[PDB]
This record gives structure tokens, C-alpha cells and sequence, in this order.
């Protein structure tokens, strides 16, 4: 429900590889010189140009209320209030790997339906994520 | 002093770091380097958890130990001193032969 | 388990220590959790005092239970 | 964030109750506040403990065989050698110091704790000597009550603790303990800069004589008894 993770990226690089539809993206943290990102993001439905300030959240719920997918995914009805109400581009996903790049530094790799992420930064603001599903909320 | 109750007590109350000092060592100790993995405070009171898994088993392999630890220490007096006179009447039938001899 | 004080005491005493760095270790430390391992200190602590005084209302105990069997075997064996 | 709440909690472990009268605990218990002690031994039984930073100089003599104290020497490396450090009470005139009081009576180590903080904030400030400025503000403190024509009555380290304490008379004529005049330290802010009283003959009042002479983040307070 509450925000695991909250940060601001400066996209460093954007490569289209061999899609069309979905581009990787190179970002850092703009607070932070050691959190960096790198994204699978579908660009037909989320342009991202080189140099753009993407505002950058992982949650563990959408709703705004606290947790008491399992559940059938439903289309949202009229009135319906979500975290994703707030942000522009959120993709849902599994955390598979769980890496330790230096002494201080881990990485938490994650797949949105194979769609891959790779979040690197320092443990003390990256030890909310854990080994489960999350929603990656993304807002320009 | 009971064998298993002084390896309890001994090592629950050792004549050292008991459960906090061993602690605010390890996180006065975090603060050359914030930064650091190995540097975990739990990595280092594994030992001392290892240790409760250690309290744990000696405290359940024993029985008759168990069974004292189950009532009140009030009760407990209260029940021998409440049992010490069924020995009593137990003596004085057993030494009324000394009269009844005579 | 259920049956003896000492048990649970330390079970909290353990969950107290273990959420308290568990706390630490996810870098939000609680002090109203310090205020309960403070009252589950004097519990233990006293209850260590009175298993030291179990020591001698065991040893005498069992000088009372070794009396008893020996008048018990003295009467069955006159 | 993290660094304070730490320093609470430790704070807040060593308000609770830092263990049982033992060496090991005498040098935990200084070594949390970042204030080096050390210890020595003499044989198999008997050991010494000593702590000093730059005025103030404790020592006490341990025994492992009994687990208690034998004796203690306090001493001080300023100006007046003349702190009160013992216990001034009504009823008897026993001159025995409460550092000594405090671990023989009490088996752990909360009234320690109490004074042995005391005696560290005096001695980190004390350039205003905090000591001998404690030592009579207690006579000038009595001298100020004595014109007041109401009975309060002052005494000096009551109920194993420091603090000037003021009393009256009673019914039963034994002296009762209301109140609590003592420095306290503020958390809040520190900037004020604490200067010394002195008490006016004439105009029987407080008056501002400091000029160099200065301390840092401490004032003079009540609480109730």
C-alpha cells in the first residue's frame, strides 16, 4: 500500500535495441550519486527522451488505504481511487533476484511481465523491497 | 546447585555482555561505517540468538526442572510445608511402638 | 509450556530483542518497544533471583523426599 | 533519524537499569557516554578502577571474591579540593562520600548513574568552576531563605541523591522534604551562556558578576519532591 520506494531519475540514456515498442533506459538519482536504474519501458504508451527527470516509485499496493496477485485483476470502475491515479506510466511485476554489487551497494532485479528492471542503490533506502510483487509507478 | 541450573544460570547470567551491552557495542560500532554489509548488528548477535537456541534446549531436555518451574515459589513453600506433616503423623505412628513396648 | 512462568517470559523477552533489531536493522527504531523490553527486564531478572532460590527449595526438597523414602523403607522392612 | 534515536534508546537502557555492582558494568557504564575509564589488577581477587578526563579523578577498589567494593578516592584537579561530596543530613554528622553510599547501600546502579552524570557535566564545564560554585550556593542559597521569615530549611545530598534540598519543620519535629533546587541541562537549545550568582547584601538580590567565567546550556530549576 505505502511506498516502498521513492526517488527522482535523470535518464541518462535510451536504447530501442532491436524493439519498436519497448525501449531500456540508463538513469542515476538526481539526489543521490550511487541509486541508479536501469528500465524496460513501453514507449508507445510512455515516450522517454534522453535527459528527462522521471519521478520513480515502487509500492507494494495501489490503494491509498494501508494492507490488511492472489486476486482476479478487474477493470477499474468509474470512481475507483488508486496510487496509480497520481503517476503516468505504472507497470506491475516480481522481484527475481535480490544482488549484492558492493559492501554497501544492492540490487534488486525485478520483471514486469519480462520487462526488466534493475534498481541499484545503497541498502538503507532500498531495504523495504523484498522478495515479492510490486507496482512501479512512473510520473514526468 | 543443581547441575542443570547452574549451566542455566551461568549461561543466562554470565559473571559479560548479557543481552543489551553486546548490542550497543555493535551499534556504537556502526557508526565508523554506515555503509557496510558485513557491518549487519544481526550478523553479529547470532551468536547471542544462537545462544537462546541453547537456553531453549536446556531448559526443555530437562523435566523434573520443568516441573518446578510451573507453580509460584509461594506455593511451592506453602505445599511442602503443608506436605511435611503427613511424614510427621507417618513418625509419630511410626515411633508409638516405643510406648506401646513399654 | 503453558503450565511455567519463566517460559513465556523469556519467549517475550526474545520477541522484544528480535523486533527491537529487526527495528534497527530496517533503520526505524522504536522507543515504545524499548519501554516494553524494560518491562520485560524486571521479570526476567527477578525470576533468575527467585530460580536461584528454586536451588535451595530443591536440594531441600529432595532431603525431605530422601527422609521420606528411608522412613517408608524402614517401615516395610520392620 | 537514526544517530538521536539511538542515543535515546541507549539513553533510555542506561535510565532503566544498567546492570548489577560489578567491574565490567562500572566500565560499560562510563564507556557508553564516550568517557575512557580504565581498570587495573592486583592479584586473582582484588582490582582498581580509575576515570579521569581533565579535572576529575575517581578511583574505586573492587573484590570479585565477595562482588563488592572496599573503598573509593575522589579527588579533583582544580582550585577548591573542598566539594561536597558527602552527605550533609540532620540527625547525624557521618562523613562518608555518596559515591561509597551509593554502591554499598543500592545494589544497582541507578543512584550511581544519577551522580556519576552529575559529576560529568559539572567536570565538562567546569571556564566556570561548577564545583565550588555548587559548594556555596547551598550558604548563600540558606543565607537568602534565612531573611525570608518562612521555614525552609537547606541541606545538601538527602536520599542518596544530589540537588539542594529544601525542608520544613514538621509536626513531628524531623525534617520533611518538599522540594528540589538544582542544575538541570536543556535539550531544547543550547546558547545561553550560565553565569554565577551572587547574593546582594544590600538590595538582597541576584546580580550578574561573570565575565569570562562561563557555562554552557545548564540552568537552575525545581522539581517537586
Amino acid at each position: 500500500s505505502n511506498t516502498l520506494f521513492d526517488d527522482i531519475f535523470q535518464v541518462s540514456e535510451v536504447d530501442p535495441g532491436r524493439y519498436n515498442k519497448v525501449c531500456r533506459i540508463e538513469a542515476a538519482s538526481t539526489t543521490q550519486d550511487q541509486c541508479k536504474l536501469t528500465l524496460d519501458i513501453n514507449v508507445e504508451l510512455f515516450p522517454v527522451a534522453a535527459q528527462d527527470s522521471l519521478t520513480v516509485t515502487i509500492a507494494s499496493s495501489l490503494n491509498l488505504e494501508d494492507t490488511p496477485a492472489t486476486r482476479s485483476w478487474r477493470p477499474p470502475q468509474a470512481g475507483d481511487r488508486s496510487l496509480a491515479d497520481d503517476y503516468d506510466y505504472v507497470m506491475y511485476g516480481t522481484a527475481y533476484k535480490f544482488e549484492e554489487v558492493s559492501k554497501d551497494l544492492i540490487a534488486v532485479y525485478y520483471s514486469f511481465g519480462g520487462l526488466l528492471m534493475r534498481l541499484e542503490g545503497n541498502y538503507r533506502n532500498l531495504n523495504n523491497l523484498k522478495q515479492e510483487n510490486a507496482y512501479l509507478l512512473i510520473r514526468r | 546447585q543443581n547441575n542443570v541450573l547452574n549451566q542455566i544460570h551461568q549461561i543466562l547470567l554470565p559473571t559479560n555482555g548479557e543481552f543489551i551491552p553486546h548490542i550497543f557495542y555493535s551499534l556504537h560500532q556502526i557508526r565508523k561505517d554506515p555503509n557496510n554489509l558485513s557491518n549487519q548488528l544481526e550478523t553479529l548477535t547470532g551468536s547471542i540468538r544462537h545462544r537462546l537456541k541453547l537456553c531453549k534446549s536446556l531448559i526443555s531436555e530437562n523435566e523434573d526442572t520443568k516441573d518446578l518451574l510451573s507453580k509460584s515459589p509461594s506455593e511451592w513453600q506453602d505445599i511442602i510445608h503443608q506436605r511435611e506433616q503427613e511424614l510427621q503423623i507417618k513418625r509419630d505412628v511410626l515411633d508409638d511402638l516405643y510406648r506401646k513396648l513399654q | 509450556l503453558s503450565k511455567v512462568q519463566l517460559y513465556e517470559d523469556l519467549c517475550r523477552y526474545e520477541d522484544t530483542l528480535s523486533k527491537l533489531v529487526e527495528s534497527v536493522d530496517r533503520f526505524k527504531p522504536n522507543l515504545d518497544i524499548a519501554k516494553d523490553l524494560i518491562r520485560t527486564d524486571e521479570a526476567l531478572f527477578e525470576n533468575v533471583k527467585l530460580l536461584a532460590e528454586y536451588d535451595n527449595i530443591y536440594r531441600n526438597l529432595q532431603k525431605i523426599d530422601k527422609d521420606s523414602e528411608e522412613l517408608d523403607s524402614k517401615t516395610r522392612k520392620i | 533519524s537514526y544517530v538521536e534515536t539511538l542515543d535515546s534508546m541507549i539513553e533510555l537502557f542506561k535510565d532503566y537499569k544498567p546492570g548489577s555492582i560489578t567491574l565490567e558494568n562500572i566500565t560499560r557504564l562510563c564507556q557508553t557516554l564516550g568517557l575512557e575509564s580504565f581498570t587495573e589488577e592486583l592479584s586473582n581477587e582484588l582490582s582498581r578502577l580509575s576515570t579521569a578526563s581533565k579535572i576529575i579523578v575517581i578511583d574505586v577498589d573492587y573484590n570479585k571474591k565477595q562482588d563488592r567494593i572496599q573503598d573509593v578516592k575522589l579527588v579533583l584537579a582544580s582550585n577548591f579540593d573542598n566539594f561536597d561530596y558527602f552527605n550533609q543530613r540532620d540527625g547525624e554528622h557521618e562523613k562518608s562520600n555518596i559515591l561509597l553510599n551509593s554502591l554499598t547501600k543500592y545494589p544497582d546502579l541507578k543512584a550511581f548513574h544519577n551522580n556519576l552524570k552529575f559529576l560529568y557535566l559539572l567536570d565538562a564545564y567546569s571556564k566556570l568552576d561548577l564545583f565550588k560554585y555548587f559548594t556555596e550556593l547551598s550558604h548563600y542559597i540558606r543565607q537568602c531563605f534565612q531573611d525570608n521569615c518562612c521555614d525552609f530549611k537547606v541541606r545538601t545530598n538527602l536520599n542518596d541523591k544530589f540537588g539542594i534540598y529544601i525542608l520544613t519543620q514538621g509536626i513531628n519535629g524531623k525534617e520533611v522534604p518538599l522540594a528540589k533546587i538544582y542544575l538541570e541541562e536543556n535539550k531544547s537549545d543550547s546558547q545561553y551562556r550560565f553565569y554565577e550568582y551572587i547574593y546582594s547584601q544590600e538590595t538582597k538580590s541576584w546580580i550578574n558578576e561573570s565575565a569570562e567565567n562561563f557555562s554552557n546550556g545548564i540552568s537552575l530549576v525545581m522539581e517537586i519532591v
